[PDB]
């Protein structure tokens, strides 16, 4: 701060061109605009900071906690389980179908549905059809296709 | 002749359909339809004719056509719905039945169809393990059946189907069944009722009894017997009683015997009797074997009876004969599951090699429970054994059949089915831990804890507690982990170690040190000893007191064999201090005898950090280049090379861009960081490309932003890319774009920063830089008001920090000093004081010198640039040095332009340009030398030579060449030579120019 | 036993850069077949598959940066697009002219999804919420809240009453539009999701995470019905067939597979793209597939019924 | 009097850091024997063997990262150098003036090898291609393609119509230059190759491994007629001599061994190069051997016929 003032002629020469210096990037690359104005640099504050510098990254990677040690991993327990087979679950029971359909009725001429009627599809000891099978007199104990079955003690 | 005899065709067709002559009836009715194809009676009767014999889809189509016209008829719509229902596709049938119900409400068959459809969907749901849908469907089905029973309560089918619906919910894991039955079903008709499992089965038995009372048939008898069996099974399986269910089982046997004796020619009854007879409560095996043999004899195509015989023999230690029976069963039906499961069990018993594959095949077929548990057990056991991972058993099975995910899904289905077994929960937790699904594994272990609290607890409860506490500590919730680790005997190494780490995570470092010392006492398996010493060092370090940690790590090194883990911690500890001596020795020792490490990235990072500590700052990139040459694969190395060149020695921008691109190509999941680093390198580069689209910085940063929109670096990179694009477009003078978005990006940056664990210094730097860049962008674009308010709010948040106040000064002083104005020394002093206060940042000094130049302070501005140059050079920076030097040269040249006396500015120009050329090959600097020479002794020969050299050699930017061309044209016209002038004209023509030729036109005719 | 699959058309260069999303809508009752595709540009080009080929119809653009998601509606002629530009301007699709413009930054919207009745246009924010705007009725009536991380994918069950949302870090959230209360949160995968889709009749939710697996969950509970693992890299989109029997998944390994949910197996794989495939869709009565990819191409396949 | 192998020279600091590629060109029939080295810097330096020593002529530069491979052409005086940024330069070798600067994509070129008539300058690629850039006239003339991993080292045959290409996985692919039809793939090893050399009267192919083994192959078949197991650590480069008598190998365990084809035994091993050696080469005849190590020392050995 010595002069404190400067007086210059603003239209000094009208033929020549004013110099505008524009800077692109940190690696040296400058160019020149024509119209007069501010220095108009690119990325004035410098490059955006990318991933953190090495030293703190390493310190975090190793001295953040002892969790990363092979001591605390998913391994290093050697756990065991026991097997308990259960072959009784394999037994399969199938259900019987419904022996009726609720079929419609039809007027014999100019058929119309009068109504829906149910019909049969095709130690009380009832006499309708029981043939009195004995389940403990003579038990069949040879599978069809094998040579021998098994003899279990009677109950 | 042709039609017109429908009344005869119809009679003859009906006469042929009433008798069993379906072919003639079909022909007759088709002829009748040919007579007149619009009468719906003919179409409906033809459909019935087809439905009497085999055909189903031609009858279906004919019924649909009959129903299409006169849609008021309920019977036609009902028949169409029933035929479509028969072939599956139940949802559509449900929709039409609901529509019919909406029209007519008393239609009993419609309710029966709706109930049957809901029951069928429920059974299909139970084929899979989606139990909740099955329970809901059964509840809705009971609602429909009771509604149907409201109208006509004499029919048997309604009661039978109601009983089927209610009693098909066996093995549905009670405490999951609550069914909202309502009305007549619970005797008196009051409101609603919520039923649990046993009550539902009892209601089922009651309904079967009521149905049977009024129609004594075999099928209902067998179904009632099966229902009683299910009831007894449930009662026994919940341990609710024993020896008080004898009469119930006797009742079941009585019902089954009644059914079989009623009609002894149907395999179903014999099979049911056989299965029930061998229940653990009865245990009459001879009768069961006789029943199965009778069933096989009755109807030869019977897989069920053969597999039941196989099971009976297998459980009674007859592996060979049971194998024979199973083989026959699968021979009769190759896709029945139970036989395959039996084969797997037999293979397991005799200890074969294909038990795992058999279980996998069973799992893939239809998801039965026993095979599910077997497969899960075998997968977990194979995972445990750590001598496997070359065998081609582990490799093939696990890594080429994707065993683990399948096992997890299977165990989820099993656990939902059973949910009273602890090993299933622990296995599920273990697999979930291998999938890094930590939350689900924690839930699984918690449930295992809940089940086991009343067990023996010696080796099944403490282990579960340690696993749950450790896993809970892994993901937050430190207090819960500490509480869980309290409730265990802290006498084994595992529990003490887990307690110590949870304590360390919460804080309480002294407590963690005590726990680790106690664990250190009881140690075998020396690897664990080395790990305990390293953990002690880390935890005591975190309090400070680094010397004891260092000596303790040396003590670990004195052990028989190093562990490759303590050495890394020692190197990092050396780095976390400025000693930088022990670190070199530790790294050399680590390299010496350790090769089995397979990371290859930590070693390079540690060496590079070691070099960086000593401030060398150029070797770092060279060393990483050496590492990347050694192992040309490993994308991570390429990515780290790109990052380092971006950070240290940012003069290899081209190499960095190439390295980032190579890292991105060789994989996909390294995309994120590699794209970020290549974008930053492009930003640093400038525009040193072929002006090609689709490969500028803004494109790569956009790609990275799409890949991972989570990190705070990408958004700041986006802001910088937009600003640079604006500047370049401004130079090319086509259009500024992407104008006002800075505030949104700043909000994104801050929001993303908020959720990162800790890189504190990095986050603070990022936040400050983003704030500064946003303010500068807003000032440049022209939105002064928003920038001012932003700065004021920031200062209102916290007391002053000398950075933001300078930004506020900049925002204030833009309107004034833009348009010419005179400023008072008070304002100048204030700006000088603020800039000096926040010194050591060259941009501030350069901006202040620009302010001086604008007002006009030539010498003062020159002094400020000189100070900035000294500051930049002392910092070791390089871009600032050249930028300041060239700017000062511009200042001197501009002041020279006015032809002012005191000829000292030319000396300054000369010195600055010589220094700039000493550093680099700045074209602007040589142009400045040319301009200075042109002004002083405008002259003929040397000036023209220098200008022609500038404007004739290639490899120069367009604008500088244009300026040199224009001045050389003026000089050449001054010293007339038309030839050379036309030479200049053709030189302009072979390039693109508008202004040099325009001046030539202006001065060709003075 | 498989069908006869194959290409029908191949546009050589639709845009100048990567194509990031595609939407197929047979919106009008006649044969419209309008395809809207957005790229790493301002262009939101609107194609039409007229008889056997794609004819470019509109080239409308108003954006500043690349568009990340586009969407179309089946009831009205309308379209919406969002970008990194912090604007959700929604076009007219009839005059190729902008209708509106909504201000919302990368902290207020990432990806679009219209309503079943084309009324609300929900989008996923940064802090975890889902913001539901209003088309033809203003701005930002309300936001459903899940206390989580960045949220990527938004889907609607095509009967209303359900909204699903995947997120960075894996967790999946299912809301019901009726009351706006979180029903239950699935934990799903361990890496970002970036794709979800319901099935027609809205009883099957198909995810596609970043690790390669394709969960098939089941709605109204947390039951999962299996994991489909057949890719070799990330999976970026999943589109579900009009009939609940197949779905198409496009991965970052340059291959578009088509699975079927009945037996959970892969019927046919297409190996025709040369770079990552960012978008796949079906059409109307599903018998054709659109696949826009990172390399500038638009493939149209033929998947017989 | 037996003339034993003697050190005969040492160059203490040839470069400022590690040295990676060495080429010996007997381009001039007179006493020129130009030697060119590339050394992990921008600098690539040319020396000439005048009577008993190396005297620097010039060091020429312009390269972003370290240089990986250099080659000299026998027919005309011209050199070629590629670096880590996949950027190829051709040097006049009379003034150091960079006749041409053949660019290359992110994955275009790793190593170089001239054509026997100095016309093609074949080069490897990070993604498996063996693309060829015609010298001084053309760019990317054509690219022979295979399916495989990284391709470190390329051989080429002296007589012609053969081109052997090692891979990082450890497989050898030989392409006949006549038409471009892949002749047959040799399984080779399970570790990278790093060196491939043909023979004068090119009937025998020698492969260097990363496991320490050296393999001899017969071009007419797949006869694995040899296997040599003397080197402890990796083997980096192997070259022949102008007669089919014996070859040099350069381990990474600081040892340069001279093996023989006739008896398959190590006639001699040298003990220098405190740091690992990365290159070895032979002069215009069997006389002189050049070794360049990771340490900044150039060595010129002698081995009478």
């Amino acid at each position: 701060m010595m002069e404190t003032e400067r007086l210059v002629l603003p239209p000094p020469d009208p033929l020549d061109l004013p110099l505008r210096a524009v800077e692109l990037g940190c690696t040296g690359h400058w160019e020149l605009l024509n119209l007069p104005g501010a220095p108009e640099s690119s990325l004035p504050h410098g490059l955006p900071p990318c991933a953190p510098d090495l030293q703190q990254e390493a310190e975090q990677l190793f001295l953040s906690s002892p969790a990363w040690l092979p001591l605390h991993g998913v391994e290093h327990s050697a756990r065991k389980w026991q097997r308990k087979t259960d072959p009784w679950s394999l037994l399969a029971v199938l259900g019987a179908p419904v022996p009726s359909d609720l079929q419609a009725q039809r007027h014999p001429t100019t058929g119309q549905i009068l109504g829906y009627k149910e019909v049969l599809l095709e130690l009380n000891t009832r006499e309708e059809a029981e043939e009195e099978i004995d389940f403990e007199k003579d038990l069949l104990t040879i599978p069809p296709g094998f040579k021998k079955g098994m003899d279990f003690a009677p109950k | 002749s042709a039609g017109t005899a429908k009344w005869a065709w119809l009679r003859r067709g009906l006469y042929y359909l009433k008798a069993g002559q379906h072919s003639q009836a079909v022909a007759d009715l088709q002829a009748a339809l040919r007579a007149d194809p619009k009468d719906f009676n003919c179409w409906e009767s033809l459909g019935e004719a087809y439905l009497s014999r085999g055909g189903y889809t031609t009858a279906l189509k004919s019924f649909t056509k009959a129903s299409e016209l006169n849609p008021e008829s309920i019977y036609s719509v009902f028949k169409v719905a029933a035929i479509q229902q028969i072939l599956g596709k139940y949802k559509e049938a449900v929709a039409q039945y609901q529509m019919i119900i909406k029209k007519k409400e008393d239609y009993v068959p419609a309710l029966k169809g709706l109930g049957e459809c809901h029951l069928m969907m429920a059974k299909a749901a139970l084929v899979d393990y989606l139990d909740g849908k099955a329970v809901d469907y059964i509840e809705k089905a009971l609602e429909y059946f009771t509604c149907a029973l409201q109208h006509r309560a004499d029919v048997s089918c309604l009661w039978k189907l109601a009983g089927d619906a209610c009693t098909c919910l066996y093995a549905v894991a009670p405490s999951k069944v609550n069914v909202h039955v309502l009305g007549v079903l619970l005797g008196q008709k009051e409101g609603k009722q919520v039923l649990k499992k046993n009550e539902l089965l009892h209601l089922g038995g009651r309904c079967y009894g009521r149905a049977l009372k009024l129609m004594s048939t075999s099928n209902t008898w067998c179904d009632l017997g099966i229902n009683y069996y299910r009831q007894a099974q449930h009662l026994a399986e919940t341990g609710s009683n024993m020896n008080d269910l004898k009469e119930l089982l006797e009742k079941s046997l009585h019902c089954l015997k009644k059914a079989v004796r009623l009609d002894s020619n149907n395999h179903l009854y014999w099979n049911a009797l056989g299965v029930v007879a061998c229940y653990s409560g009865i245990g009459n095996y001879a009768l069961a074997q006789h029943c199965f043999i009778k069933s096989i004899q009755s109807e030869q195509i019977n897989a069920v009876a053969w597999t039941n015989l196989g099971v009976l023999y297998l459980t009674n230690e007859n592996i060979e004969q049971a194998h024979e029976a199973f083989k026959m069963a699968q021979s009769l039906d190759p896709s029945y599951l139970m036989c395959w499961i039996g084969q797997a069990l037999i293979a397991e018993a005799v200890g074969s090699y294909d038990t795992m594959d058999l279980f996998r095949h069973t799992t893939e077929l239809n998801m039965h429970t026993e095979g599910a548990l077997g497969y899960a057990y075998w997968v977990c056991t194979t995972l445990q054994d750590k001598s496997n991972r070359e065998t081609e058993l582990y490799q093939y099975n696990i890594l080429q059949m994707n065993a683990i995910p399948a096992a997890q899904v299977i165990l989820n289905k099993y656990v939902e089915r059973i949910q009273n077994y602890a090993p299933a929960f622990t296995m599920l937790g273990y697999l979930n831990e291998h999938l890094q699904l930590k939350k689900e594994a924690a839930n699984a272990y918690q449930r295992a804890i809940l089940l086991l609290q009343t067990a023996e607890d010696q080796d099944t409860y403490n282990v579960a507690i340690r696993n749950y506490g450790r896993l809970l500590c892994s993901t937050g919730e430190y207090d819960k982990a500490i509480q869980a680790f309290k409730s265990t005997p802290l006498e084994v190494l595992e529990d003490i170690i887990g307690f110590a780490l949870a304590l360390f995570m919460k804080g309480l470092y002294k407590e963690s040190s005590k726990a680790y010392e106690r664990a250190l006492s009881i140690v075998e398996s020396e690897q664990d000893k080395a790990h305990i010493l390293t953990a002690l060092a880390i935890t005591e370090y975190k309090q400070g007191k680094t010397d004891v940690a260092k000596t303790l790590l040396f003590k670990c090194s004195i052990l028989k064999e190093p562990t490759t883990e303590s050495l890394q911690a020692l190197c990092a500890l050396g780095l976390a201090m400025q000693d930088a001596t022990l670190s070199k020795a530790a790294l050399n020792e680590l390299l010496k005898h350790i090769k089995h490490k397979d990371s290859n990235y930590q070693r390079c990072l540690l060496t590079s950090a070691i070099y960086a500590l000593q401030g060398r700052s150029v070797a770092v990139q060279k060393q990483i280049s050496k590492a990347v040459h050694s192992n040309p694969g490993d994308p991570a190395l390429w990515s780290l090379l790109s990052r380092v060149v971006a950070q240290y020695a940012q003069r290899n921008a081209k190499g960095g861009v190439v390295a980032g691109n190579v890292a991105h190509i060789l994989d996909s999941n390294h995309g994120k960081k590699a794209l970020l680093y290549t974008a930053v390198n492009q930003l640093a580069m400038g525009s040193s490309s072929a002006e090609d689209e689709k490969n500028t910085a803004l494109k790569t940063i956009q790609k990275a932003a799409l890949l991972s929109p989570g990190d705070p670096a990408i958004w700041a990179g986006l802001m910088a890319a937009c600003h640079a694009d604006d500047k370049l477009a401004l130079v090319n003078n086509t259009q500024p774009k992407r104008i006002d978005l800075y505030l949104a990006l700043l909000s994104a940056v801050s929001a993303s920063i908020k959720d990162e664990k800790f890189f504190e210094n990095y986050n603070q730097s990022l936040e400050k830089w983003s704030l500064s860049q946003a303010v500068t962008g807003l000032i440049d674009t022209g939105r002064i008001s928003e920038a001012e308010t932003l700065c004021t709010k920031n200062l209102k948040s916290n007391p002053d920090q000398p950075a933001v106040i300078l930004l506020l000064r900049q925002v204030q002083c833009k309107p004034l000093l833009e348009s010419q104005k005179p400023l008072p020394d008070a304002v100048l002093e204030e700006l000088q004081k603020t800039v000096m206060s926040n010194s050591t940042s060259v941009p501030a000094w350069q901006w202040l010198a620009h302010v001086y130049q604008s007002q006009g302070m030539m010498r003062a501005a020159e002094m400020c640039y000189r100070k900035s140059l000294q500051l930049a050079s002392q910092r070791g920076s390089w871009s600032g040095k050249l930028s300041s030097l060239l700017r000062l040269a511009l200042l001197a040249l501009k002041v020279c332009m006015a032809n002012i006396s005191n000829d000292h500015w030319p000396s300054l120009v000369q010195e600055a340009t010589t220094e700039a050329l000493k550093l680099c090959f700045c074209p602007l600097a040589v142009l400045l030398q040319a301009l200075l020479q042109f002004k002083r002794k405008m002259g003929a020969r040397e000036t023209r030579r220098l200008l022609e050299r500038v404007v004739y050699q290639p490899g120069y930017p367009k604008s500088i060449a244009s300026t040199a061309r224009w001045y050389l044209l003026r000089h050449l016209y001054a010293k007339d030579d038309y030839e050379l002038i036309d030479v200049l004209v053709n030189n302009a023509k072979t390039h693109g120019d508008t202004r040099a030729l325009e001046l030539n036109q202006r001065l060709s005719s003075q | 036993m498989t069908n006869q699959y194959g290409i029908l058309f191949k546009q050589e260069q639709a845009h100048d850069d990567a194509i990031w999303s595609v939407a197929w809508g047979t919106n009008k009752k006649e044969n419209s077949e309008t395809v809207v595709t957005g790229s790493l540009d301002d262009l939101v080009k609107v194609w039409k598959w007229r008889d056997e080929r794609l004819d470019l119809q509109w080239s409308l653009e108003g954006h500043q940066l690349g568009v990340v998601s586009v969407d179309i509606s089946h009831t009205l002629p309308i379209a919406a697009s969002s970008s990194l530009d912090a604007h959700i301007r929604l076009w007219d699709l009839e005059n190729g002219k902008q209708i509106k413009s909504i201000d919302a930054g990368p902290v207020d919207a990432w990806t679009l999804a219209f309503s079943p009745d084309s009324q609300y246009l929900a989008t996923g924010t940064h802090v975890g919420k889902v913001n539901i705007f209003g088309v033809e009725s203003g701005k930002k009536e309300y936001s459903l809240d899940t206390r989580g991380k960045f949220i990527l994918s938004i889907a609607y069950s095509p009967d209303g009453k359900y909204l699903a949302s995947g997120a960075i870090d894996g967790i999946i959230n299912i809301f019901d539009i009726a009351t706006g209360k979180l029903l239950h949160t699935l934990e799903g995968h361990a890496m970002p999701i970036r794709s979800l889709t319901f099935s027609p009749d809205s009883q099957l939710l198909v995810t596609a995470s970043d690790d390669g697996y394709i969960k098939i969950y089941d709605v109204q509970h947390a039951n999962l019905a299996g994991t489909l693992s057949g890719h070799a890299s990330w999976v970026l989109n999943v589109a579900f067939c009009p009939d609940d029997t197949h779905f198409v998944s496009s991965s970052s390994d340059k291959s578009v597979k088509v699975w079927d949910v009945g037996t959970r197996t892969c019927v046919h794989t297409f190996f025709d793209h040369q770079d990552q495939v960012w978008g796949v869709k079906y059409n109307g009565n599903g018998s054709k597939i659109v696949s826009v990819g990172d390399d500038q191409e638009i493939h149209i396949y033929d998947c017989p019924i």
